[PDB]
């Protein structure tokens, strides 16, 4: 009774940790109130209890110093046990860990330890390791005596000291800085899915011991460098215990004939030796390139002695193998047969909100000014990848160094912590950064969940309802679609005037979902055409699938029809290299994928008929031009984020701006959003958008389909239905 | 539950709460007129989004003849008018206020028709002083329903060291294989949660569920001399009711003090915020301490603090077990 | 039973990997006995502009090694080689000669006692009130063909989902579920292509 099952923190903080109301309802204990946590080897911890709104009833969150402490991990449980008997302290003496404390001298106290307890009423027990985070270092500490016996509550009154060497770190304990999940920012989903296929084998290996299913062997991980395809797969290593064997291309390939396979070899021997264990072979593309680009010995060789040790994980218990390449495509495929590196993840390039995250994570031990916006700077830096932000992070660290050393002139081998307390980064330290930092993974499409919402897009109030049908009742009620014997759509296309919202409206739907949106462009269909590269629509339908949830959109589907004639056309037909794979890849798509693939074009009549056979883009939705309503709620849509002067009248505009898709009311607004421009900078040689700017601005603006093209969408329309 | 009627000090059960507070603030006519007013608009009606329109209409009547208090057809605020007969008519108190603030209810010709139509018409006596019904309006606008004080039951305990002396059987940390399938389940049900493409309607029906379960919190102060103070406060009650608390506790009612919450996040009591928006419903433990005004005297004189609270209540101190 | 359907013939035109025809006709070599179908012959002289296209003729890369492995397979290997085609105007007129498909069926739109037949078959599926006139829709349904049939039979079930999903924010399709599909299914094949697919079979006697 009383046990709870350890599992992740959110707060960061070494003093609390959380439980699910009912459990502190149980326990009669009150947010706040001091607790015992009894951890395994007879030992035990001091902390405050609080609670949140995502712990389980039956499970207790904590972070991974109050884990070390105890000597659990993720997975274990632990006894609480209230301590309300807990004193006040009079006197403790705290000392560092020397493997955190080299290079850095000064009056550690008044740095660390001061800001730290000070106000914090931490409760503390003799032998806790704590870290503290300043001067962009992170250093921990051991208390090792105590007035009060075995825990107090430190107050503003309690005397703190400091003297002696540093501690030496025990053998059986890790250090605080080593990686572990919290120092993962963005790809959650590939995290989870890690955590499932490689926990379960090397924690619980009974559930394939006793049985004829053998556990996963081999994940393969792919995307562009500086991703953190090693460092999920070491964090995981040093959360589980698993010993992390760590294997490179290079480091095998320089080596000669016969070397090279006995290193191979010998690193899955002493994985079984030191299991549980995981082995990770970075580069695979290295180790085993395609065959028919090389004819060497150590290339050829190495290939058969790995796929031969692979095959022996049957008796190599507990052992997993991980493997990490820039495509899936790039490695010998013999690596990817049953068995082997059965399960395969796309880690991707994180998102403005991942990168955040990551940004906050190599931030924790840097001190910030108050002007530093690190979301302003996740949103700026579109193309980089972590390995980018952490190049970031430092380059701005850096220059901030400079400043003030100049000036410090600290001469010897150790730096003072007063003078790195002081040091902060200001957002100029980062914006120059920034213009020196390049983007490692510009060139790679990428993929996030869109911004783009419902009060985004004016009128279409129908089209809104059967987007969203078309998600939630095949999943609510797929009884009644049995029961019909009907299969859900897994596709529309939308078709009409130019500048109505077909691309909003894939955007939005992926948007309400939280689903990644893909954007395929007219271009990116051509490049493939006038390059004979068909074939990478294959890729571009199996990022879709990794990508799940998503909206695959594919956008001016016309762009090779056009590019042929459209209107006159050269010596083929409506069908090219490009739709023709498109159309192969799409038969073999499922509803079960949670991927909904969307097409828009504006010239449906010359486009390959067999994009709209029954299995494929199987919902046809007509986007008519808005109507004044509509039009009225799309200048405010456009307007939502501008100053506008109470003169100016909405609806008159839209009575007369009568042929004017949304496209080109926004051209309306962004002219008189410009005018007001020009007079406030003028006036400074106003601060609204007034009226005088829209009559102005609608003088230049021009409808951009004409009568005789609305006629000929709403034939069309018509005919199909 | 024991409630107090903040208007008599009478003791009531949950029941008995509307029906004598109802009754004090029809007794405390006899003190004063306006503020029993202001109390019966807010107390009587239940409906606080009509109150609320009925009060503002009513604040309007004020301000026109307080910006114009020269011109006599802003003195007559007319009980058939289509705004008033919704929003003021309809609520009960409402014209005890007009009466208590300076206006008398009398019957005018009406400008069209033959029978008199009903007044609420200020008088000389208030008309000259027009800052009386600007400081009136104010009383109304900052009003709220009266509701009974919860009973804090105040008790004190001594943490007894008895209750932390437990040893465990080593089995204890062996994973059981309920908890293990547990486990197994949330992980493949976590990656599905990710997985999945559901719109956010779908995601709100869940999520939802975990957001109703209290309206009461019980607190507990940490004292500076090893005793725990506790009591039981509304889920909505002010900061301000948990200063009040404590120093009805306190040896000494005035002596200056601060108190922490749960986080360590001073609580300053001129802060009128719920416990609720303190994060401190439906339980906290808060940390006291003397102000430095007061411990700059005690340390500087050498005195042990070794007394906090009244010995009325010490002689009653429970041990925890 | 061999399927070939039209992208796969389209791949190998596109590609110039027409090598692979061979291996579709020693599929059937070792399948045998089977029949080896070859859908969608005019999807090539569609891809290539169909009505338009360039000035050349109807050879291509693809056909050229079909026919030359029609010709080189013997019926002692019990293998029968089907196509089809919605355009047989535009197809190579070589495959139609003795000793290759000199055989042809003409298809028509289905009648009105086997257009009943298909809306009987398709709505095996699904539940269907017995107030449904089948023999009535067929009788309007004169200008449809078996998938506009289709068409019709999954809009009503569509429908019935729809009003079913409703009642709960129905056990059945109902005649009104059909009658509201009649107003949004259509034929695909208009009345002018209906003419010219009469009179191409007319033509062939
Ligand atoms: N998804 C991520 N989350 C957090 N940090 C990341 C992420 N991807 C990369 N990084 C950071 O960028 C660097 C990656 O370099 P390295 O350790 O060689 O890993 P890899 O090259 O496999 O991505 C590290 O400093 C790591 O912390
Ligand atoms: N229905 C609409 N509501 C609001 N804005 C619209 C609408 N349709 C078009 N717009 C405006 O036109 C611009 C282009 O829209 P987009 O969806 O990219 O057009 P298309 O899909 O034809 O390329 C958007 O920035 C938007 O401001």
């Amino acid at each position: 009774p009383n046990r709870l099952i350890v599992d992740e923190a959110i707060n960061e903080d070494n003093s609390v940790v959380s439980l699910s109301q009912p459990k502190m309802d149980e326990l009669q204990l009150f947010r706040g109130d001091t607790v015992l946590l009894k951890g395994k080897k007879r030992r035990e911890a001091v902390c405050i209890v609080l609670s949140d709104d995502t712990c389980s009833d039956e499970k207790i969150r904590m972070n991974r110093v109050v884990r070390n402490n105890l000597r659990v991990r993720l997975g274990d449980v632990i006894s609480i046990q209230p301590c309300p008997d807990v004193k006040y302290g009079k006197r403790i003496h705290v000392l560092p860990i020397d493997d955190t404390v080299e290079g850095i001298t000064g009056n550690l106290f008044e740095v660390y330890l001061k800001p730290y307890f000070l106000e914090a009423y931490r409760p503390i027990r003799k032998g806790d390791i704590f870290l503290v985070r300043g001067g962009m270092r992170a250093v921990e500490f051991k208390v090792v005596e105590t007035d009060p016996s075995p825990y107090c509550i430190v107050a503003p009154d309690t005397v703190i000291h400091c003297e002696g060497e540093p501690i030496k770190r025990e053998d059986e304990e890790e250090s605080l800085n080593e990686v572990g999940y919290d120092d993962i920012g963005g790809c959650r989903k590939q995290l989870a899915q890690i955590k499932e296929m490689v926990e379960l084998p090397l924690r619980h290996p009974a559930l394939f011991k006793a049985i004829g299913v053998k556990p996963p062997r081999g994940i393969l991980l792919y995307g562009p460098p500086g991703t953190g395809k090693t460092l999920i797969a070491r964090a995981v290593a040093n959360e589980t215990g698993a010993f992390f064997f760590l294997i490179n291309g290079p480091e095998i390939m320089s080596k000669l004939a016969g070397e090279s396979e006995s290193n191979l070899r010998k690193a899955f021997e002493e994985a079984e030796k030191n299991a549980p264990a995981i082995i990770f072979i970075d580069e695979l593309d290295a180790i085993a390139p395609k065959r028919e680009k090389t004819h060497g010995e150590v290339e050829r060789r190495i290939v058969s002695q790995l796929l031969t040790l692979m095959d022996g994980l049957k008796q190599r218990a507990h052992v997993i193998v991980m493997a990490a390449t820039n495509r899936p495509n790039s490695i010998d495929p013999a690596l990817r047969r049953f068995g082997r590196f059965d399960r395969e993840v796309d880690i991707g390039i994180p998102d403005a909100t991942g990168r955040l995250e990551i940004l906050q994570i190599h931030t924790k031990n840097m001190k910030l000014a108050d002007d530093v916006d690190l979301e302003q700077v996740a949103n700026e830096t579109h193309g980089h990848v972590g390995a980018d932000l952490a190049a970031l992070c430092s380059e701005a660290a850096l220059q901030a160094i400079r400043k003030k050393m100049d000036l410090i002139d600290l001469e010897d081998e150790t730096i003072d912590a007063e003078v790195m307390n002081s040091l902060a980064v200001t957002m100029d330290d980062f914006r120059w950064a920034l213009s020196q930092s390049n983007p490692s993974a510009l060139r790679e499409t990428v993929v996030e969940v869109p911004q783009v919402t419902w009060e985004d897009i004016g009128g279409l109030e129908d089209v809104k309802r059967e987007l969203q049908e078309l998600v939630q009742y095949p999943v609510e009620h797929p009884d009644k679609f049995l029961k019909f014997g009907m299969t859900p759509s897994k596709g529309v296309l939308f078709y009409g005037p130019p500048g109505c919202g077909k691309t909003l409206l894939a955007k939005a739907i992926a948007n309400e979902c939280q689903a990644n949106f893909i954007s395929i462009k007219g271009p990116e269909l051509l490049t493939m055409w006038f390059g004979e590269s068909e074939a990478n629509v294959r890729e571009i339908f199996d990022k879709a699938r990794q990508a799940a949830p998503c909206v695959l959109f594919f956008d001016e589907l016309d762009s090779i029809a056009k590019a042929r004639g459209g209107n006159i056309g050269d010596g083929g037909g409506a069908a090219d290299r490009v739709i023709n794979q498109i159309l192969t890849e799409m038969d073999g798509m499922s509803t079960k994928k949670n991927v909904f693939i969307i097409g828009a074009t504006n010239r449906p009549d010359i486009i390959d008929p067999a994009i709209l056979r029954p299995g494929r883009l199987d919902q046809l939705i007509y986007i008519p031009l808005p109507d004044e309503k509509s039009r009225v709620a799309i200048l405010k849509a456009n307007l939502r984020k501008s100053p506008v002067a109470k003169d100016v009248d909405l609806e008159f505009l839209a009575k007369m701006t009568n042929g004017f898709s949304g496209a080109d009311l926004t051209e309306i607004c962004q002219r008189a959003c410009k005018l007001a421009i020009r007079e406030s900078i003028e006036s400074e040689i106003v601060p609204e958008i007034r009226r005088d700017h829209f009559e102005e601005a609608m003088r230049f603006a021009r409808r951009s389909v004409s009568d005789n093209d609305i006629r000929k969408y709403e034939m069309f329309a018509q005919t199909l239905q | 539950v024991y409630f107090t009627c903040p208007l008599t000090g009478a003791t009531l059960r949950k029941d008995q709460r509307d029906a004598c507070i109802k009754e004090a603030i029809l007794l405390h006519f006899s003190t004063d007129p306006v503020a029993a007013s202001i109390m019966k608009i807010y107390t009587f009606n239940k409906d606080q989004d009509r109150v609320k329109l009925g009060v503002d209409t009513i604040a309007k009547y004020l301000d026109n003849i307080h910006l114009h208090p020269e011109e006599e057809k802003y003195r007559k605020i007319k009980l058939q008018n289509k705004v008033f007969q919704e929003r003021i008519n309809c609520l009960e108190g409402t014209h005890e206020f007009f009466e208590a603030i300076g206006f008398q209810k009398v019957l005018l010709p009406a400008q069209d028709q033959e029978d008199p139509e009903e007044f609420y018409v200020l008088s000389e006596t208030t008309l000259a002083q027009p800052q009386s019904l600007e400081r009136h309006k104010e009383q109304l606008l900052a009003a709220e329903p009266v509701r009974a004080k919860l009973d804090r039951q105040r008790r004190v305990f001594q943490p007894s060291p008895l209750a932390s002396q437990f040893e465990l059987p080593g089995d204890f940390f062996n994973l059981t294989a309920e908890e293990i399938k547990r486990e197994q389940r949330l992980r493949s049900e976590a990656v599905e949660r990710l997985s999945v493409l559901r719109t956010k309607a779908m995601r709100e029906k869940e999520e939802q569920r975990g957001l109703r379960k209290y309206n009461y919190t019980l607190l507990r102060v940490r004292l500076p001399d090893g005793c725990l103070l506790q009591g039981t406060f509304y889920a909505r009650e002010r900061l301000g009711a948990v200063y009040g608390f404590v120093r009805e506790a306190l040896q000494s009612d005035w002596l200056p003090f601060e108190l922490l919450a749960s986080g360590g996040q001073k609580l300053s009591e001129d802060e009128n915020l719920a416990l609720n928006e303190c994060g401190l419903v439906p339980s906290a433990l808060l940390t006291f301490s003397w102000d430095m005004a007061v411990l700059e005297d005690i340390k500087a004189a050498g005195a042990e603090p070794d007394s906090i609270l009244k010995p009325e209540l010490l002689s009653a101190i429970e041990k925890l077990l």
